[PDB]
């Protein structure tokens, strides 16, 4: 499984996108956060769950190849890269990063 | 939990990677490489409880992985590459097999 | 633990009313043994699963041999439920891991 995902930057004052190269009705997609200077934080997890303990603003939808992510309202958090990482084969493989101003 | 690691490098090194927080022989451990660049790579894991080891088949060959039940210490070695290294365990709820955990980062350089 | 539930069926057993434990749900038809060993392969991969739960509607008792034989060469426990692979077999093997009902 290979990954690519644009724009390698992003220009806000937003949406990101990840296309693949499903497990019985279940999306094996997950994206994380990584501040710089930071070990990565989980967002989204079976590309429809976020994860406990977060802002409501982050919601993701997806399904097959193509899946999306998109933020609403932007604020300061959502300034650091992200990448999506595959599960569906071992071993797993994450995405090409994606930075945000 | 946390996690601790060994000091810099400058052949062949060993990075240690000892366990504070938890029963040390029922998660998996698993290393990462993360070259300045690009995102990230995986290279194994390792279960203490039995020693049960897969490697990826890039890094076969190159990087042997090893246990001690006694001190609660992993043992990665790289014989005959500059990266930043990583050590992590899951959060142990399994199937999303993400990474929660993180280490410091042992910085070598030829 | 991680199981796997798979059924090999005509009568209508839908899929729905099927620290770490994970359940794995389907439904087959055809029963033939390239079927039976790619199926095997395939969800091997599928994240480290222990448990394999299978039952069969037709009345061939080869099923049960070669789920016995798998089991052996996979080192993993199965189970017999009904048909011809619950049917009780002449003498198991130590190296099998296979039982039934």
């Amino acid at each position: 499984i290979v990954l690519t995902q644009s724009p390698a930057s992003l220009a806000v004052s937003a949406t990101i996108s990840c296309r693949a190269s499903e497990y019985y009705g279940t999306t094996l997609m997950q994206w994380y956060q990584q501040k710089p200077g930071q070990p990565p934080k989980l967002l989204i997890y079976a590309a429809s769950n976020v994860d406990s303990g977060v802002p409501a603003r982050f919601s993701g939808s997806g399904s097959g190849t193509d899946f999306s992510l998109n933020i609403h309202p932007v604020e300061e958090d959502d300034i650091a890269m992200y990448f999506c990482q595959q599960s569906r084969k071992v071993p797993s493989t994450f995405g090409g990063g994606t930075k945000l101003e | 939990v946390q996690l601790q690691q060994s000091g810099a490098e400058l052949a062949s090194v060993k990075i240690s990677c000892k366990a504070t927080g938890y029963t040390f022989r029922s998660y998996w451990i698993e290393w990462l490489k993360q070259r300045p660049g690009h995102g990230l790579e995986w290279i194994g894991e390792i279960l203490p409880g039995s020693g049960r080891t897969n490697y990826n088949e890039k890094f076969k060959g190159k990087a042997t992985i090893t246990a001690d039940t006694s001190s609660n210490t992993a043992y990665m070695q790289l014989s005959s590459d500059s990266a930043v290294y990583y050590c992590t365990r899951s959060r142990g709820t399994m199937i999303t097999r993400e990474f929660t955990y993180w280490g410091q980062g042992a910085l070598v350089t030829v | 633990l991680n199981i796997a539930v798979l059924l090999g069926h005509s009568h209508d057993v839908t899929e729905r009313e099927l620290l770490d434990v994970n359940v794995v749900a389907l439904l087959m038809n055809r029963t033939d043994p390239k079927s039976l060993i790619t199926h095997v392969c395939d969800l091997m991969s599928g994240a480290r699963i222990h448990g394999l739960v299978f039952g069969d509607d037709t009345d061939q008792e080869a099923v049960a041999q070669m789920l016995d034989f798998i089991s052996s060469q996979t080192f993993i426990p199965i189970l017999g439920i009904h048909g011809g692979a619950s049917m009780i077999m002449a003498d198991k093997d130590p190296t099998s891991t296979f039982f039934q009902f």
